[PDB]
């Protein structure tokens, strides 16, 4: 986004230790969990009724995968996250009927994931920068939205 | 909370809506899709179209339940539990759409009471719309 | 702002008709009763303790005139708000240190008024347009802070 | 609405924080202020470059403030009267702010707390710090 070169090796450098498995499946529970109403689009997944039950669905853990798999690659095109993601923005609009603001929510609750995960190098000016991305990543989502 | 006056403001404003409660809510609806169009992804089963029946339907419904809380403002948590519970357990709104809603339904009011929206009934309709979201956000978690 | 030109046309019909004097005093004065914490920046005004004692105020009513003064210059340059807003954006930043979220209520407080004056007049689509253009001014004003 | 569940899992993660709740409050702030750059529109008359002992300072009497919401998590309105009387009528900070804040203090829990910060305990948190956030800007109008 308006990433500044700091920035931007800095989301980049932390991005390289991440295990896109494991925080894909974390972010996305954790997000069922914290939000209850977000559950709304999972009916499908199964049981959903206890965070332990979330943490432990396995529809939620692939799906969790996918999505972060989807958000790791707009990380390749930090200079054009619209063009990145307009087929997903229609697809999220048109096809699925997700309110964007579930996007912010998830953004957040990514960063925690973040922290959580990489404790001491998770530091203040390295949240800033991606919480700057989150936000850019949210709105590339809702950009075609109508 | 609401107070005393805030409590007069709100009954004799809704007074006057009266009948028109009904197509008030309707047009506080189409106003809502047309500037805030992320709060369709609620309706994908209704017809958006201008003089939808489905919203006319909806409006008199919505309508209907703030006429019912301004009948109990002194016992809106009871007076609303069915439809707290409702938006709470099935339709899962997010938070932030209610606060479109009431934006679209101030704009209605003030469109259709010039005499009546005064800065003081302005101040407390937003008041008593922001209570009426909280009660009906108020089971989410 | 993404205006189609039948929502530019719409926004600038109807902004013909407004007293800019009146309407500036009577969204400022609205703004200070129906969120009163938004009068911490104006301790200098004197009485604002009760509804008439703001919207009366002589003070709040120049105020409400250069605000929307400044507003309607705006109006003219929905191509470029940002570089419009710049040296404004800076002040409100580092000068008088008011919060960007005030640009949004106020903008809020504004349509009421215009749906408050123009009645049947301010239709479901003009509005829309009005919501576009009044979030484009708060952008751009919040555009310079950091 | 705090579940007695919520209320267990807020007094045990708050109860690890302990001694450094100061440094957490403070660490919080500036990640606030780094995030949310708006929000240092209250500060003017703050140092706000890292380690100022007024940020210091005013981490601790806000990590003071949330141990005595956990302290008194059955009467918070109560215990915060006096805070919310400051938030409403001197500072005047906008409604928003507070979960700008809040999400940071979750952040700065998470990178700390890490066997603590549970999918369990981290909907607690955030639904304490909600109803912190509420109480503060109940008495705002
Ligand atoms: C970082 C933000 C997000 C990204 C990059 C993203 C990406 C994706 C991708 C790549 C798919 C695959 C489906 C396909 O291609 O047909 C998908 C599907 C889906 N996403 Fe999103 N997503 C995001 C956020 C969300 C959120 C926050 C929700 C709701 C809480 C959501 C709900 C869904 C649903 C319901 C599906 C369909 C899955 C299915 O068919 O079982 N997404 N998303
Ligand atoms: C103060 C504001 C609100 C009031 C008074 C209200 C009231 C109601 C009522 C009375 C119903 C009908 C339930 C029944 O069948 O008995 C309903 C349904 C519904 N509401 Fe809410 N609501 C509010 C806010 C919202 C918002 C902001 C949204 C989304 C933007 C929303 C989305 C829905 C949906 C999708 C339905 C179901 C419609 C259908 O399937 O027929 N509501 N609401
Ligand atoms: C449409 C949005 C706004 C525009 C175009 C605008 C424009 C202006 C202008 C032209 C001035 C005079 C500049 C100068 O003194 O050199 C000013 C001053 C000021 N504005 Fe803004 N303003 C806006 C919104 C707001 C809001 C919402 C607030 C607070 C709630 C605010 C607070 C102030 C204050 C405190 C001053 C200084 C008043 C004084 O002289 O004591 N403004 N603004
Ligand atoms: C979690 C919610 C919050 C809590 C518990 C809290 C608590 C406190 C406390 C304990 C004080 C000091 C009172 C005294 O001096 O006796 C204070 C002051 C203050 N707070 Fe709040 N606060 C919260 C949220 C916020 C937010 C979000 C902001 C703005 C972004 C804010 C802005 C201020 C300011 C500007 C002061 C005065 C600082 C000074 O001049 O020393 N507070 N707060």
């Amino acid at each position: 986004v308006h990433l500044t070169p700091e920035e931007k090796s800095a989301v980049t450098a932390l991005w390289g230790k991440v295990n896109v498995d494991e925080v894909g499946g974390e972010a996305l529970g954790r997000l069922l969990v914290v939000y209850p109403w977000t559950q709304r689009f999972f009916e499908s997944f199964g049981d959903l009724s206890t965070p332990d039950a979330v943490m432990g669905n396995p529809k939620v853990k692939a799906h969790g995968k996918k999505v972060l798999g989807a958000f790791s690659d707009g990380l390749a095109h930090l200079d054009n996250l619209k063009g990145t993601f307009a087929t997903l923005s229609e697809l999220h609009c048109d096809k699925l009927h997700v309110d964007p603001e579930n996007f912010r929510l998830l953004g957040n609750v990514l960063v925690c994931v973040l922290a959580h995960h990489f404790g001491k190098e998770f530091t203040p000016p390295v949240q800033a920068a991606y919480q700057k991305v989150v936000a850019g990543v949210a709105n590339a989502l809702a950009h075609k939205y109508h | 909370v609401l107070s005393p006056a805030d409590k007069t403001n709100v009954k004799a404003a809704w007074g006057k809506v009266g009948a028109h409660a009904g197509e008030y809510g309707a047009e506080a609806l189409e106003r809502m899709f047309l500037s805030f169009p992320t709060t369709k992804t609620y309706f994908p089963h209704f017809d958006l179209s201008h003089g939808s029946a489905q919203v006319k339907g909806h409006g008199k419904k919505v309508a209907d339940a703030l006429t019912n809380a301004v009948a109990h403002v002194d016992d809106m948590p009871n007076a609303l539990s069915a439809l707290s519970d409702l938006h709470a357990h099935k339709l899962r709104v997010d938070p932030v759409n209610f606060k479109l809603l009431s934006h679209c339904l101030l704009v209605t009011l003030a469109a259709h009471l010039p005499a009546e929206f005064t800065p003081a009934v302005h101040a407390s309709l937003d008041k008593f719309l922001a209570s009426v979201s909280t009660v009906l956000t108020s089971k989410y978690r």
